[PDB]
């Protein structure tokens, strides 16, 4: 099986776990429950070069919850460094995270992501984001909330890891699908629980 | 893709939710094109829906005639229904789905197409 | 479980069991991996786990186990080193040193366990930060001597020195006190001449590529700080720019080294060497890597080996050097080929498809063309470069936000990430156009002719060209612009009459709309053509074309914002000002638009009407414009004034919301001129607000809180929110404040305040607070009793909503503190009127705001406290100010200290420090009149300065008991002395934040200033 260890680092509350959960289940988690150490999630994308599986090590950004810290980076084959464009301090800390990461992983593809561009009051201005240049990191504006560019970090990493610049995500095969006591209860509860974000476009 | 011997009866942009009964909250499962697909060999109509930009399947189940579209208290542009065999994520699993559209008119169009597909499947 | 045995420290540590849990964590999966993770973290967190590090590093079979042991040592060294007995310090040192030595003498271990060796080197560096040089003076001389005994030791000593340099010069500012940073920097500086000796001899002598790379990696770090003589008075620049450019293993790091040299700090010899290493470097690229004609776009796209990173690094080197030094290349005719060849590589790099790399080259081009714009006699040097650059930018123009069609000739989401790139492309292209307007026009006209009668027709050939044409508007003087635009428009009109189909039409229509929208000066001078454009946009408002219809609305208001005057005057050969023609047809013109687009249309009409300064004529135009919504309004207030059930018609709720949204739109652009229309609806509008509010409360009562999520109640609350938005919008722009106070404010407060107060929390609209903020902001000084009523109705009930967690009711949270801020600013007397219990809640609410991580709340809370301290100080020596200080001075001091030190509110450091400095300075200026202590507590006549120091010493002693008394006293003495110099004050606070993270911080550190 083709599988790659990916470490995700960044200040607490930048949206690392929300971003991964979006890719895992499609959900958007509004609550902030801080990661305790690391959570490991397998994540598969289908490409024209076959399936690619990322073992995503979603590490804690809060220092008091940091766990093994750089011990998580051992044998990572790629990485995402996350910050929050509404919080300047999280960009200020990007060189520290990068420092600790490349001391363990000296030659891996790394994506820098500025998350939460859906928020109107942006604080880390586009023109300010230059740290990736001397460090050969790929950069993307992203929003786990709006899905803006949300596929880009994984598409770029897969291209670098497979060694194919023409790699593309492709549509999964769609098998033909198969052809009342607890149900009326659950349906009632579901009808009477309001859908979230009723003001969104969808 | 396994969609080559199927005809596109209906397509609409939508957002799909799944009900987490334990957490008592709706969770998004995917945003993209919801398609009603009729199999040229069996004449059976399925819902098949894929996420934008990852193209991952978030709905794959027969539009069974036993299903009923019901309103959600918070929306005039959504439908709720119980699905007993969705294979988007592997083995067939039962879900309570909600699907929301860009407008009430799209939601009402989805409903009549959903019911017509149910008659085809008979 | 079996794996938790390693957590029992009474028994000896089973190293085999440790290794199994570690392997389970790294190479396992699922539940077992998660269990092992939690065990390993508990093991690492054990405060005596370090005592087992030697046993793991000696007996373990698993390098990850040894890594984890080294992480445990790192925490001990960095946080508790000076608490250890001296024998344990020496033992840890000798033990780390000897482990590094043995890994480097074993060729097999040195080659396979780089991860563990690097972590060991960094661990040693942590020891150095604690022990060197004062308790290790011979470290550098011994390192240098041991280097010549083994290639492996020598190479690893370069890694240690690299890490030490990073820790001392690159990452010290936030991890060490100012004093300790200076000590370690001075120490490295005093011994660098020896270090450089070894580094230069390795580079000139060595052949081991791995040793050379490591030496060069360490040199990269040194270049951040070493004196320039080490770089220019040696032969090292020749080695970097020739030898180490030829081999690809050293080329990457050498190029990065030469980029930093292009940043080191009248000497004609130095200029010659700066020219020379550049010439050497470019010669090596041309002969060893690729010639200047090479297709780097293709090479990058292929992405072989490290080609992408090398091209990135080459762009950085060339842009960095040329931005600083191209003047050295510009006068000497013998250097002209070098100057242009370097810029030709940059042209080739600018053709690569890589957004972030393009921004890097574009930044350089901006730097260049802005210098050619001003510097005499320079632009002619770069004529051919600039001509090629015009082509590159015109062909890589990104979408200009206003263009709403894409891909399949459809609409979407906004391309948020391209806004800045377009602006940067526009900036350079505008400069390039000024540099040679003939060349730019010739290029654009020619591309355009080959769109029509040419082999180049496509989308993104018409698109990127149309966007470039629009983007240069203003670069030509008016007469040249006139001829250019006439040519472009005819030819775009040619393309649209002949390309047919949904897709073609949408593409060309968007391009024409963008261009004409970008040339309002041309429109102002040709009224007859402006008319035809406006009428064409009205046609497009009936387009089934998704995309085109929305863009026509945006283009209409974009044009009106610039050309409004020509709609308000009466044009020659017209029967009427054109604003009249628009208004008379507004039902038909907008008939097929969506409501938000209708409101945009009305907003644009209001822009035009406000140009009319004859008040009688303006008000008549406003009445004419609002004729349809007012007649709908009159009818609906007639119907729903007898059947509050009809107000439960969803259709009727949408109509009302849209009527008010229309008023909001016109008010936005008309501002103070909107008042006559506001007065037409005001009384009935507030009656409707009350009626709608009764319905919402009734629905919540009959259906439960869930009713607030239903479409009906959301629609009813939309009415209330838009009514609040309309009033806020007018009052924020009002010029006659007397009418605001005497006509608007009393009915508004009657309508909204008790409804807010008397609704359940989930039914309260945060927009009430937002409206009240503007009310207070504009006329608060004229309504002191009205501000009191606002506080009475919203203060305590909103505070109770938001004071149980930091997450619930986030909008109420943000608007709450904006309201308190403006009241504290503008009508502070209102807080003086509060009963003591409520004033105590006010202080609680302010400190509560402190503890938010939400910047939208934290910043206002810190500001409120500062303004409040100032408000109190302005009162002078009066009973209320004396009581305030006795009750709340130390509450503000301690709460401010708490968020300064808890590591969870670093985003507010600067304003926390400002507030703390203000508080302390109050006492050391004796601006507080009464004793801050109780009569018992301390001797009579004890100064508040003495008591404050006493209070703070006690506070910090109990909050940070690992500090020594002398650390605390030295800290406070420095802090107090510095309460008039914010930058020094802040450095002392930062020194304190470092010291509380460890044991045994030097109290003399606080003398740094
Ligand atoms: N508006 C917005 N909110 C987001 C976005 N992404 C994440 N969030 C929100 O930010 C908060 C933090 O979520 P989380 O994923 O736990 O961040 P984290 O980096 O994992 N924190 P930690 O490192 O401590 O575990 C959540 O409330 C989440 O809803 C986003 O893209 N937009
Ligand atoms: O005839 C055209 C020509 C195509 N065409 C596209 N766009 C345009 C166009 C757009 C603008 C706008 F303001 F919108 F930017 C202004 C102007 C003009 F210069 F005339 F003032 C023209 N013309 N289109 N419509 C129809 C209708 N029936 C049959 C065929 N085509
Ligand atoms: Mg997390």
């Amino acid at each position: 099986q083709v599988q790659f260890k990916l470490v995700l680092v960044g200040d607490g509350g930048t949206g690392k776990t929300t971003f991964v959960k979006r890719h895992l289940t499609g959900e958007f988690e509004k609550k902030y429950v801080a990661t305790l150490g690391v959570e490991v999630h397998p994540l598969v994308f289908h490409t024209n070069r076959g399936p690619i599986k990322f073992n995503v090590w979603d590490t804690a950004g809060q220092e008091k919850f940091g766990g093994l810290r750089d011990g998580y980076y051992i044998q990572a084959q790629c990485a995402i460094i996350m910050f929050d464009v509404t919080s300047r301090v999280t960009y200020k800390n990007v060189p520290n995270w990068h420092r600790d990461l490349v001391r363990v992983c000296e030659n891996i593809p790394i994506v820098l992501c500025g998350n939460k561009v859906d928020i109107k009051d942006r604080k880390v201005k586009a023109k300010s984001i230059v740290f990736h240049r001397k460090k050969n990191l790929q950069y993307y504006d992203i929003s786990a909330k709006s899905n803006y560019n949300f596929e880009k970090p994984f598409l770029w990493l897969a291209r670098k890891l497979i060694g194919d610049p023409n790699l593309e995500f492709v549509a999964m095969p769609a098998l033909a699908p198969p052809e009342a006591a607890q149900y009326e209860h659950d349906l009632e509860v579901a009808q009477t629980t309001a859908l979230p974000d009723e003001d969104d476009d969808l | 893709t396994m969609e080559e011997d199927e005809e596109v009866l209906y397509k609409v942009r939508a957002k799909l939710f799944r009900f987490d009964a334990d957490a008592k909250e709706w969770k998004e499962r995917g945003t993209g094109d919801c398609k009603f697909l009729k199999n040229k060999k069996t004449n059976k109509v399925r819902i098949l829906m894929r996420r934008d930009k990852t193209l991952k399947i978030c709905a794959n189940h027969i539009i069974a005639p036993e299903y009923t579209l019901k309103p959600n208290v918070g929306s005039d542009r959504s439908w709720v229904y119980a699905c007993t065999a969705d294979i988007a994520e592997g083995e067939a699993e039962a879900f309570t789905f909600a699907i929301r559209f860009g407008s009430k008119e799209n939601a009402d169009k989805f409903k009549e197409e959903f019911e017509k597909a149910q008659e085809i499947n008979k | 479980g079996s794996m938790e045995g390693i957590l029992d420290f009474s028994n000896d540590l089973d190293i085999a069991l440790l290794d199994q849990v570690v392997s389970t964590f790294y190479q396992g999966s699922g539940v077992q991996q998660k269990q092992a993770q939690e065990i390993l973290t508990k093991f690492q967190d054990n405060p005596d786990a370090w005592q087992k590090a030697d046993q793991i590093l000696q007996f373990s079979t698993n390098p990850q186990s040894k890594f984890i042991a080294l992480s445990i040592l790192d925490k001990l060294i960095t946080r508790k080193w000076k608490l250890l007995p001296n024998d344990h310090r020496i033992g840890i040192r000798n033990f780390v040193v000897g482990m590094i030595i043995s890994m480097c003498q074993d060729d097999e271990v040195f080659k396979t366990q780089k991860n563990l060796i690097n972590k060991s080197d960094l661990t040693l560096v942590q020891i150095l930060k604690q022990e060197w040089p004062q308790n290790w003076p011979e470290f550098i001389p011994e390192l240098i001597g041991s280097s010549s005994s083994s290639v492996n030791v020598c190479e690893n000593n370069m890694i240690v020195l690299k890490l030490l340099s990073e820790e001392v010069f690159d990452f010290s500012a936030e991890q060490m006190t100012q004093a300790k940073a200076l000590h370690l920097k001075n120490s490295m500086s005093k011994e660098f001449e020896q270090i450089f000796k070894l580094c230069f001899q390795v580079l000139e002598q060595g052949s081991s590529s791995s040793l050379i790379v490591a030496t060069l990696e360490s040199l990269l770090r040194y270049l951040h700080w070493i004196p320039y003589r080490y770089i220019y008075e040696t032969n090292i620049l020749e080695l970097l720019s020739t030898k180490f450019m030829t081999s690809p293993d050293t080329r990457a790091i050498t190029l990065k080294c030469l980029t930093e040299v292009s940043n080191l700090k009248d000497n004609d010899l130095i200029k010659r060497q700066t020219v020379l290493f550049f010439q050497n470097t470019l010669q090596q690229i041309a002969t060893s890597v690729m010639p200047v004609t090479a297709d780097l776009k293709a090479t990058y796209a292929n992405a072989n080996g490290n080609d992408q990173s090398f091209l990135q690094d080459l762009a950085m080197f060339l842009t960095t050097y040329l931005a600083r030094n191209r003047a050295l290349l510009e006068s000497d005719e013998s250097l002209r080929e070098l100057l242009l060849n370097a810029h030709q590589y940059l042209i080739q790099l600018s053709k690569i498809e890589e957004r972030e790399l393009f921004k890097t080259t574009l930044d350089y081009w901006h730097n260049l063309v802005a210098d050619l714009f001003y510097e005499p006699l320079k632009k002619h040097i770069y004529e051919e470069i600039c001509s090629q650059l015009r082509l590159v930018i015109i062909e890589n123009m990104v979408r200009p936000v206003e263009n709403d069609e894409g891909e399949i000739v459809r609409e979407f989401v906004k391309e948020s990430d391209t806004i800045q790139l377009y602006k940067s492309e526009r900036e350079v292209l505008v400069y390039l156009t000024h540099l040679n307007v003939i060349d730019t026009e010739e290029i654009m006209i020619s591309k355009l002719a080959r769109q029509i009668d040419g082999s180049e027709w496509s989308w993104h050939n018409i698109n990127t060209l149309s966007w470039a044409i629009g983007s240069i508007s203003g670069t030509m003087s008016e007469d040249t612009e006139k001829r250019f635009v006439v040519t472009v428009i005819k030819d775009l009109l040619g393309l649209c009459e002949q390309k047919r189909g949904k897709d073609n039409k949408a593409v060309v229509a968007s391009d024409i709309m963008y261009v004409v929208g970008q040339y309002p000066r041309f429109l102002k001078a040709h009224w007859n053509f402006l008319r035809t454009v406006i009428l064409k946009l009205f046609e497009f408002m009936h387009e089934t074309h998704e995309g085109v219809q929305d863009m026509a609305c945006d283009t209409f208001i974009k044009i009106v914002q610039k050309c409004k005057y020509h709609f308000v005057i009466q044009q020659p050969r017209e029967s009427e000002p054109f604003i009249q023609t628009i208004i008379r047809d507004i039902q038909k013109t907008t008939a097929d638009l969506q409501p938000q687009q209708v409101h945009t249309f009305y907003k644009a009409c209001g822009i035009i009407i406000s140009e009319e300064r004859s008040v009688a004529e303006r008000n008549r135009l406003l009445s004419d414009l609002m004729q349809l919504p007012n007649m709908a309004w009159d009818t609906i207030v007639e119907q729903s004034t007898a059947n509050p059930t009809l107000l439960l018609d969803s259709e009727t709720v949408k109509i009302i919301a849209n009527i008010i949204k229309t008023n909001v739109a016109v008010c936005t652009s008309m501002g103070a001129d909107f008042y006559p229309q506001l007065g037409h609806i005001y009384y009935n509008m507030l009656q409707l607000y009350r009626a709608v509010s009764s319905m919402i409360s009734a629905q919540v009562a009959a259906e439960g809180l869930i009713a607030t999520k239903t479409p009906k109640v959301r629609g009813l609350r939309t009415i209330k929110k838009e009514i609040l938005k309309l009033v806020e919008t007018y009052i924020s722009k009002a010029r006659n404040l007397d009418d605001v106070v005497k006509v608007l404010v009393e009915p508004l407060l009657n309508a909204v305040l008790e409804d807010y107060m008397n609704n359940v929390p989930d039914a309260r609209d945060a927009e009430v607070l937002n409206c009240m903020t503007t009310v207070v902001e504009k006329v608060g000084h004229m309504i002191p009793q009205g501000v009191i009523l606002i506080l009475q109705s919203v203060f305590e009930c909103t505070l109770d909503m938001i004071n149980k967690d930091f997450t619930e009711y986030p909008e109420h949270r943000v608007e709450f503190y904006k309201l308190l801020k403006v009241i504290n600013e503008k009508s502070f007397a209102a807080f003086l009127e509060l009963p003591p219990a409520a004033f105590k809640l006010f202080v609680d609410a302010i400190c509560w705001a402190f503890k938010h991580n939400n910047r939208d709340v934290e910043v206002n809370g810190l500001q409120i406290a500062l303004d409040l301290v100032k408000n109190i100080e302005r009162m002078g020596n009066v009973p209320f100010a004396n009581e305030f200080h006795k009750n709340y001075f130390f509450i503000f001091v301690s709460e401010t200290f708490f968020v300064l030190t808890d590591s969870d509110h670093k985003s507010g450091f600067s304003k926390q420090a400002l507030l703390l400095m203000k508080l302390i300075s109050l006492v050391y200026d004796n601006k507080i009149s009464v004793p801050l202590y109780q009569e018992a507590e301390v001797p009579q006549g004890t100064s508040n300065q003495v008591y404050l120091s006493q209070y703070l010493a006690n506070m910090l002693s109990n909050a940070f008991p690992h500090l020594t008394s002398e650390q605390i006293a030295s800290f406070l003495s420095a802090l107090t002395k510095q309460c008039k110099d914010l930058v020094v004050f802040k450095g002392t606070l930062r020194d304190f934040l470092v010291q509380i993270k460890e044991v045994g911080g030097d109290p003399t550190d606080y003398l740094f200033a």
